[PDB]
């Protein structure tokens, strides 16, 4: 890694000021998400200085007051080089963000790095009236093979979860329907047993699960509903088998143990409402999508894509892929560095040089 | 006479009077608690009714065995086995002394 | 005691009546046990496993000696010396089944609590010795010597 | 510490009575039999391996008791007569 | 003779005793170097120290809280752990002069060894000290000043003794900004005293000047998924019931049929009732519901088709909060609306603090409850400045409840000297000697605040002395230039109760560890 | 010296008669004696110097590294870690003593170590110990029976309690609370008074609830005619003080009903849970109905509740404080005048507490709340609430206090008195002096060594307070004598007068009638003992 | 050891006074049985097989290994 605060915390420091070194190189990432190294180069210089300073007999409380005032004067220095900016120049933008991702280990793939996280940044906020960006909007999915260059922008949403549904991939017009409970037999919160006395009551209690699950499963089809997304549970069997060949003899796509964490996401960029009881399972509730298909990376893995959806949300995922994982973990930081720096260029739009400029001036 | 140590009271017993002038002696060996009826019983009920009826059935239960020993006509109630709190309660509401878990010696 | 099933035994309660008057009715039963074995005469209950509460209650109701010998060993020489027949259930027992015996008595030898079962004639199908000491040695010395 | 205080020094054994008067009588017994079978003109040679490596095939009773060890003193002292018999008169060392 | 002394030997292995003289030197040797350790970090221009945990977790903590730094230290002295026990009953009865009451007794036990040392029986000295002590209380006392009559000049008093309170700590760089913001947020509770209304919210990144206190209340919880974000005119309802497979609570109740068609129906009864409960709390005419409880899926899609917000597991502190600070009540059955009070705001929405997501209250009705935010570049930071400030805040409100002031800077510490010496001078034998080194202790606490400073404490102190002697009774230290001043008119205050705590505390601590001329150890564990 | 015996036979067999016997060790005669009168002395030495109101106290550190300071000596002896035999008498010695008596548990101390003391002097010029054992008896008797004759009554009236408040500041003034003497001395005569039964009968510390709270100070500890509760309201908006409360205890959980044998509900149809959630609900609103029909203000539960019963009490105007501790429901119970009432059925109006106020107190920047329920109209239970400057003055108040209350409760069993400051032990040393002089040679110097071992303690108390012990001692002795007059001590707070009368310095009778007694019995104990058997294994 | 304070065992009274009889009693029973004409000789191995039949009691106690001092007077005697 290049990132400071990465090379920071994952290095055990043992010493305190060391420590509170890299708690400020966390501070400066959580505020500004680049910068991290130049902040604590520049604290480690500020520190030697103080050195010869306490050595010529000065108290390390004039020392802080005159470090403040110089402080206070560097911020009206860096002011005053400023440069207005506006989210509508996409020049700058594009600027900036080659700029970021300079100095990380895809400098090379820039080129196609840097339009990308602008574009990602852009599709997730309103250009006006924003004041900040929520990156837990863009997902970032590693997938491990192939180029740096076969980095994607999908604008859909892309789930790692298998299809459980196999013969049936790639359905069109898709009409996606997110469920919070359980295809299978019967089940009531309290403790509940069935008792048999008889045969004929031992083969009705085949017959009316049967029943029961193929009513599930009609009332899932009647709303129109072709792709199915089921919450992982753990209690109770999710997707029994009975329902899973119920499922698919009426063409429709099953894709099982979706996250809980992931509902809010998935519910933002298809649409979806999540449904909770059968009765209030309604073609109302379902987010409609131009495709959802499965698609395999040249045999390194298999990843479901839905591109294209009728209202689509505030979110988009970036999929990342390399040659090892280390080089795919270094771009997906340097995309990250890259989403903040455009993200610091939404929330006080100003503009410097850089290349030593503005701190050079700041020291004159 | 007799002579022993006090053995573990519950909440309640400190309102029990601490002197007899001639009271009537009522040894036992009884355990007064609310408890399952036996080791190996089951109630099976499918009503609320029958839940309510099974529920007071075990206090009136209590209340009859701690009755009967009112209505004996005794002061002093001591016992083997252990005397709960409901026990000692009762029994501190009619001015009477009980023990409970009393050394069989 | 009243005996219990084989298999298992669960009390099911389905109603509050029941739940009230199980441990009476119980209770009623052993008593009439006990109040039948008493009247066919008998005054001593000899027993080869433990004792219940309520029929030590109901066995000290009607002044009767409970003795509980744990080895059936010493519950068969009982039954040899004695002339009874070791009975499987809590009925009473017929004439021919009931022993008897001159004197039964609890007494103190030395700083031991003894059981005596004393036949006044000299007969008996059974006869002990009792052997006294100052030394566990000496007196299985002389045990030997009996031997 | 309170090191055990002792008559006798340590390691002094003592055996009394008839198991020593048994245990004299049956060594000696058990060295007369060790060449009871080297008399007369039948008898039989044998072989005796020297601790410095030397084989000694002999018949006669006396160096065949000399050229073993034993730790019973009773088998000592017949040893004893036997080498004194070998030099007293020179032969009847089995015999003896 | 002695047990440890003695021909025959009376104790276990590892178990020993000190008589008298080394009872005494371990005791006194445990004192002052407590009292040296946790001095250095008192007054206006005291420094930090670092705690660095030898536990697996090495936790790091940067602190000036002297109660702070005795509790996080591995002590076997037992005096010194009695002093450390002052230290914090100190910080539990008041959020201020745990150093100042430590380093009191340190130097009361630093006279007593020098008296000892003179040949002077040790019940002698505590009777002295018990009636030194009662003239520095009357004095303290006769110096009192309230000012909770006058609205104005009891707002200036309390921006003045949090002022003084942070002076010591980190917060001294924006004390300005942060005695604002803790007088605004103590005067908001309206009298109450609870603190627990008052949360502090450590958010890393930004200055330290960042730091505000919000004017309504912030939430770090989530909203339903199919919920609105965002509400105008909020009509709030707290709860605190299940809704999360709520069961009938007959706990021996169960469900035995013969088919699974009475399984499903039973299921859909149970949904049925869980919406009925959802209809029944809608019944009350809300737009937000905050429940302290988890919401289970189905009331969550419940609360979202009727468009209202469902804020779940609101810890008990966090219902509390938001009942104080919105006027609602905790509701736990909804079968009489008319009985229920609905909290209300104006505008309920989600802000953007760091790089988390918080609920933001906004114009509340009540607000009798304060979320204040603070930024910084370290966590240590961050820990240091909530103990500031939870320091500021607690002085604040002990001022409120109990109004009367006394004057810092060692004012009241040189008027409570002079009236011991004043009695002192009055007094034969050797107890005299004994107030004269309880006024040498009292006089000894702005000497060392002085020397904090790097000030000519030894002239300070004198001149000090001379003005209390003169009748100058509001003379002070001045640490903005290192001369003596009016307190009075430079504003340093501090509590009369925080002031009163720290002398009788200081005192009755000297007294219990001088009386002490054995200390026998059991073997350890 | 040690090992026993080691011959191992004229013979040479092994000669093995006690298992490991040649890992034990014994001690037999004069040499064990020596032994057992060195370890008392040891223990009665490190004793003395907390004796008197110039004692000093001892640091006492367990084996978990806690600290008490404290002068009581039943408790430093409890807490000091002994191996000697002799030791442990003499920590069982000095229980022994707070257990009858509560008070004197270091002079019993330090008179067993004169005792043997003088008897080391007595052996050594060639006496045998039964006979020193029969002297001290004897001359024990004699002191007990000049005690009775010296003795003086006072007056255990509640109107007029100078007497008792002069007896429990003697009691207290050793105590590290004198600086609030008559305060503590009141609230401990005012606690043992309340809770008593009058006719001399016994007074049950059961009633009696010592509670400590850090912080506040000293001088705050109070007397609350009530019972101080660690607990506070459940619901966090139910009001924070009740005026005029009537009380209601009950010991049911405010939850649906739940039989105690093993059942099971069988729920068949929707019908049934519907008729089981309605049981539920109307279970609740008819448990708060029951609750409120009585006209009670307060609710007191011992096994806590759920959120739906909270939510009612609040709605219908009913505060309440749950998992209440049985003892605290007992003492609610006979403060408040209420009955505890096991289940709502039975909950009727004459069942109700009544309590004047009821108040949730606050304890500065803590978080932590306790309720008061005090204004009681009779209350028969009294609590004692002790605040200080850190736990360790708290539990030495708690301990003086408890020593006080024990007082109290002597002065109530017996209402004589003696006056203390070692004036009762020099009269007992003159009368026994005298009767020595009447009694046969043998047993004349049994009887002195009785009465000089008595006057140790006018010794410590001299020695302690700084004035010269011998001589203080003999001028007292000597004025005793001149004038008749058993109440001059040693003047140990330099007053000015040696008359104790005068200076209030009282003491209960059987307090001096045990302390004597216990002393003599365990000397003559240990001057009987004369082989020891330790296994001496030296295990670990 | 106690107050004496000597690094060393002690012994006193009938403890030291029974071990001196037992002994010099050990010494005497070693030759008691060769007294008299109907009296048996002794065989004594010296640690390295040296045998040494003998009668006299002089030439027994010579080559026994006594360590108690009392025993060693008897042997002296
Ligand atoms: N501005 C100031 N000028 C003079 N003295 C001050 C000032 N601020 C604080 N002090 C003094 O510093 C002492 C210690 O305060 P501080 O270190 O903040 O907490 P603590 O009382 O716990 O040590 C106080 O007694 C106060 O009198
Ligand atoms: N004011 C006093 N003047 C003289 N002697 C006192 C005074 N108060 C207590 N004493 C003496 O001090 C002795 C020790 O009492 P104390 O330490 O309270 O309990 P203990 O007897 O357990 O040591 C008592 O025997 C008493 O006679
Ligand atoms: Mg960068
Ligand atoms: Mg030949
Ligand atoms: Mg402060
Ligand atoms: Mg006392």
């Amino acid at each position: 890694t290049n990132d400071g605060a990465t090379i920071l915390k994952q290095m055990q420091v043992l010493h305190p000021a060391a420590r509170m070194l890299v708690e400020l190189s966390k501070a400066q990432d959580i505020e500004a998400g680049d910068g991290t190294t130049s902040v604590v180069i520049i604290a480690g210089s500020l520190l030697d200085s103080c050195t010869k300073l306490l050595q010529k007999g000065i108290h390390p409380t004039i020392i802080s007051e005159s470090f403040q005032k110089a402080l206070e004067k560097g911020i009206e220095i860096l002011t005053d080089m400023s440069r207005p900016v506006e989210l509508s120049d996409r020049e700058t933008l594009l600027n900036s963000a080659t700029t970021s991702l300079n100095s990380k280990v895809v400098s090379q793939y820039s080129s196609l790095l840097s339009p990308m996280s602008v574009n990602a940044v852009m599709k997730v906020i309103d250009p006006a009236t924003a004041t900040s960006v929520d990156l837990r909007d863009i997902k970032i999915v590693k997938k491990l093979g192939g180029t740096i260059d076969d980095c994607e922008l999908v604008e859909g949403l892309v789930l790692t979860q298998k299809v459980s549904n196999s013969g049936i991939t790639r359905v069109e017009k898709a009409k996606i329907g997110l469920i919070q409970f359980c295809l299978s037999a019967p089940k009531t919160d309290m403790d509940n047993q069935i008792v048999v006395s008889d045969y004929a009551q031992m083969d009705r209690v085949l017959r009316e699960e049967r029943a029961y699950i193929l009513n599930l499963v009609k009332q899932i089809k009647k709303t129109g509903c072709n792709v199915l997304l089921i919450q992982k549970s753990i209690l109770r069997d999710a997707l029994s088998d009975l329902a899973l060949h119920f499922l698919n003899k009426m063409k429709i796509m099953v894709i099982k143990d979706i996250e809980r964490e992931d509902i809010e996401f998935i519910c933002k960029t298809i649409g979806t409402k999540p449904v909770a009881h059968i009765d209030q399972f309604t073609a109302d509730m379902l987010g409609s999508a131009e495709l959802a298909e499965e698609v395999n990376l040249n045999g390194s893995g298999k990843l479901l894509k839905i591109t294209g959806c009728a209202s689509p949300g505030k979110t988009v995922t970036i999929v990342v892929r390399g040659s090892n994982k280390l080089v795919i973990e270094e771009a997906e930081r340097s995309i990250h560095d890259a989403l903040c720096v455009i993200r610091c260029l939404v929330k006080k739009r100003a503009l410097i040089a850089g290349g030593g400029a503005p701190e050079i001036e700041l020291a004159l | 006479g007799v002579a022993f140590k006090k053995t573990f009271s519950y909440a309640g017993f400190e309102m029990q009077p601490k002197k007899y002038h001639n009271p009537k002696i009522a040894l036992l060996n009884v355990e007064l608690e609310l408890k399952a009826e036996k080791d190996n019983a089951e109630i099976r009920v499918h009503t609320v009714e029958d839940y309510q009826a099974i529920v007071d059935a075990e206090w009136n239960i209590l209340y009859d065995k701690l009755e009967k020993i009112h209505h004996s006509g005794a002061k002093v109630v001591l016992s083997k086995l252990p005397i709960g709190d409901v026990a000692t309660q009762y029994f501190a509401d009619r001015d009477m002394f009980c023990a409970g878990r009393v050394p069989e010696e | 005691d009243g005996m219990i099933t084989e298999t298992k035994g669960t009390v099911l309660i389905k109603t509050a009546e029941e739940l009230m008057n199980f441990s009476k009715g119980e209770e009623n039963l052993m008593d009439a046990q006990v109040k039948a074995i008493a009247d066919t005469g008998a005054n001593v209950v000899v027993t080869g496993g433990k004792v219940a509460d309520m029929a030590l209650h109901y066995a000290n109701k009607y002044n009767i000696m409970l003795v509980r010998l744990n080895s059936k060993w010493d519950l068969r020489r009982l039954c040899k010396t004695v002339g009874a027949t070791a009975l499987p259930r809590l009925t009473p027992p017929v004439l021919e089944e009931m022993g008897h015996c001159d004197s039964v008595y609890l007494s103190e030898v030395g700083d031991t609590q003894v059981v005596v079962f004393k036949h006044e004639k000299e007969d008996g199908a059974i006869s002990t010795i009792v052997l006294r000491g100052s030394t566990d040695n000496l007196m299985d010395d002389i045990e030997r010597a009996v031997d | 510490g309170h090191r055990p205080v002792l008559v006798l020094s340590q390691n002094t054994k003592r055996e009394s009575g008839r198991k020593v008067q048994s245990g004299n009588i049956n060594a000696a017994k058990t060295i007369a039999d060790i060449i009871r079978t080297c008399l007369g003109p039948k008898s039989m040679m044998k072989m005796l391996l020297d601790p410095m490596g030397g084989i000694v095939m002999t018949n006669d009773g006396n160096a065949i008791l000399r050229e073993i060890q034993v730790q019973h003193p009773a088998a000592k002292s017949m040893i004893e007569i036997s080498r004194t018999q070998d030099e007293e008169v020179g032969d009847g060392t089995t015999s003896v | 003779a002695s047990l440890s002394l003695a021909p025959v030997n009376i104790f276990k292995a590892g178990a020993d005793e000190e008589r008298a003289e080394t009872a005494r030197l371990t005791s006194f040797i445990g004192a002052i170097a407590i009292g040296d350790l946790v001095k250095s970090t008192l007054g206006p221009k005291g420094m930090d120290k670092i705690l660095l945990s030898s536990g697996r977790d090495a936790s790091l903590m940067v602190t000036n809280d002297g109660a702070t730094i005795l509790k996080n230290i591995g002590v076997d002295n037992p005096a010194a752990k009695v002093l450390v026990d002052m230290s914090r009953v100190q910080d539990d009865e008041v959020g201020d002069g745990t150093t100042s009451v430590t380093v009191l007794a340190a130097e009361l036990l630093r006279e007593a060894e020098s008296l000892i040392a003179k040949k002077i029986h040790p019940q002698t000295i505590i009777a002295g000290w018990r009636e030194a002590t009662k003239a520095a209380r009357e004095a303290l006392l006769s110096s009192a000043v309230d000012h909770g009559s006058d609205e104005v000049k009891f707002r200036q008093d309390l921006m003045n003794i949090a002022g003084t309170t942070l002076s010591s700590k980190l917060l001294t760089h924006h004390k300005d900004h942060f005695t604002k913001l803790a007088v605004e947020a103590v005067l908001r509770l309206k009298g109450s005293g609870n603190l627990e209304a008052i949360h502090i919210i450590k958010k890393l990144g930004g200055s330290l000047a960042d730091s505000y206190l919000d004017e309504g209340f912030l939430l770090d919880k989530k909203i339903g998924v199919n919920q609105p974000k965002r509400i105008e005119n909020a009509k709030i309802l707290i709860a605190n019931t299940g809704m999360d497979t709520d069961k009938i609570k007959i706990f021996g109740s169960r469900v035995r049929v013969d088919s699974t068609a009475k399984v499903a129906e039973i299921e859909h009864a149970e949904k049925e009732k869980m919406k009925e409960k959802v209809e029944r709390i809608l019944k009350h005419g809300i737009n937000c519901f905050i429940n302290r409880q988890l919401i289970y899926n189905y009331p969550e899609q419940l609360f979202g088709a009727a468009g209202v917000m469902a804020i779940e597991h609101a810890d008990f502190a966090g219902v509390e909060r938001l009942a104080l600070v919105t006027g609602g009540e905790i509701a736990s059955t909804f079968d009489h609306p008319e009985l229920v009070k609905l909290g209300s705001c104006k505008l309920i929405e989600e802000v953007m603090i760091g790089e988390d997501k918080l609920i933001h209250f906004s114009g509340v009705a009540l607000g009798e409850a304060c979320t204040i935010v603070l930024r910084g570049a370290t966590q240590q930071i961050l820990d240091e400045a909530e103990r500031s400030l939870h320091d500021a805040l607690c002085v604040l409100a002990q001022t409120v409840k109990d109004s009367r002031t006394v004057y810092g800077g060692g004012c009241s510490e040189m008027l409570m000297a002079h009236a011991v010496t004043q009695l002192a001078n009055r007094t034969p034998g050797k107890e005299a000697v004994a107030m004269e080194s309880y006024a040498k202790a009292l006089r000894m606490l702005p000497t060392i605040i002085a020397d904090n400073a790097g000030y000519d404490s030894a002239d300070l102190v004198a001149q000090l002395r001379a003005a209390h002697s003169e009748g100058n009774t509001t003379a002070g230290l001045d640490m903005r230039e290192g001369t003596i001043g009016d307190m009075a008119i430079l504003g340093i205050t501090e509590s009369f109760q925080v002031k009163r705590q720290v002398l009788l505390s200081a005192a009755e601590a000297a007294e219990v560890i001088l009386r002490v001329d054995n200390i026998i150890k059991a073997a350890p564990r | 010296a040690s090992m026993g015996t080691l011959a191992f036979d004229e013979y040479g067999r092994p000669f093995l008669i006690i298992k490991d016997q040649d890992r034990k060790s014994r001690l037999m005669g004069l040499e064990a004696l020596k032994s057992h009168i060195m370890a008392a002395k040891a223990v009665a030495n490190t004793m003395r110097t907390s004796l008197g109101p110039n004692g000093l106290d001892k640091m006492m550190v367990d084996k978990d590294g806690d600290v008490t300071v404290t002068n009581d000596g039943a408790t430093i002896l409890s807490m000091m870690d002994v191996d000697h035999q002799i030791a442990k008498l003499m920590v069982e010695l000095s229980k022994s003593q707070d257990d009858e008596i509560g008070d004197g548990t270091t002079g019993v101390v330090v008179l067993a170590g004169a005792l043997l003391e003088e008897a080391e002097q007595l052996l050594d010029r060639g006496i045998h110990p039964i006979r020193i054992a029969d002297g001290y008896e004897q001359a024990a008797r004699v002191a007990i029976e000049h005690l009775d004759k010296i003795s003086d009554s006072v007056l255990v009236d509640i109107k007029d309690t100078e007497p008792l408040i002069q007896t429990a500041k003697t009691t207290l003034g050793s105590k590290v609370v004198n600086s609030c003497h008559r305060q503590m001395a009141e609230i401990a005569v005012n606690a043992v008074l309340t809770v008593a039964d009058m006719e001399r009968r016994d007074v049950d510390f059961e009633l009696i609830k010592v509670e400590g709270k850090v912080g506040g100070r000293l001088e705050d500890t109070k007397l609350i005619k009530g019972v101080i509760v660690d607990k506070d309201f459940s619901h966090p908006q139910m009001p924070k003080k009740v005026e005029d409360a009537k009380i209601a205890i009950l010991t049911c959980p405010f939850e649906p009903p739940k039989p105690k044998t093993k059942h099971k509900l069988d729920v068949t149809s929707v019908e049934d849970y519907k008729a089981l959630q309605k049981y539920e609900k109307e279970k609740f609103e008819e448990m708060i109905q029951q609750i409120k029909e009585t006209g009670a203000n307060l609710a007191i539960c011992q096994w806590g509740f759920d959120d739906e019963a909270n939510h009612l009490l609040l709605q219908n105007n009913l505060p309440a404080v749950r998992w209440v501790g049985g003892p605290e429901i007992e003492l609610i119970a006979i403060a408040t005048g209420g009955r505890i009432v096991p289940r709502f059925s039975e909950l009727t109006a004459e069942k109700l507490g009544f309590a004047g106020l009821v108040q949730e107190i606050s304890f500065g920047t803590t978080k932590d709340k306790m309720l008061v329920i005090e204004q009681c109209k009779n209350s028969r239970a009294v609590t004692i609430f002790i605040r200080g400057g850190n736990k360790m003055i708290i539990e030495e108040a708690k301990r003086s206090l408890h020593d006080a209350l024990c007082v109290i409760r002597n002065l109530i069993r017996d209402n004589r008195v003696v006056y203390g400051g070692g004036a009762a032990e020099i009269s007992c040393a003159l009368a026994v002096s005298q009767e020595a002089d009447k009694c046969p040679t043998l047993e004349q110097y049994a009887m002195r060594a009785f009465a000089d071992a008595l006057e140790v303690i006018p010794m410590a108390l001299s020695e302690n307070s700084g004035m010269n012990p011998i001589q203080t001692m003999t001028e007292v002795r000597a004025r005793q004598v001149k004038e008749m007059n058993p109440a001059l001590g040693i003047d140990c707070l330099h007053k000015g007068t040696n008359d104790m009368k005068q200076q209030h310095v009282i003491e209960t009778l059987i307090g001096k009638k045990q302390q004597i007694s216990l002393a003599t019995q365990m000397v003559r104990m240990i001057l009987k003992i004369d082989d020891i058997r330790k296994p001496g294994e030296s295990e670990e | 050891e106690g107050p004496l304070s000597v690094f060393g065992d002690r012994s006193t009274g009938e403890t030291i006074r029974s071990q001196n009889v037992m002994a010099a009693a050990s010494i005497a029973n070693i030759v008691k049985s060769s007294l008299g004409p109907v009296g048996l000789d002794k065989m004594l191995v010296d640690d390295i097989g040296d045998v040494t039949i003998t009668n006299d009691g002089a030439t027994i106690l010579k080559l026994l290994e006594v360590e108690h001092p009392a025993a060693k007077v008897l042997c002296e005697l």
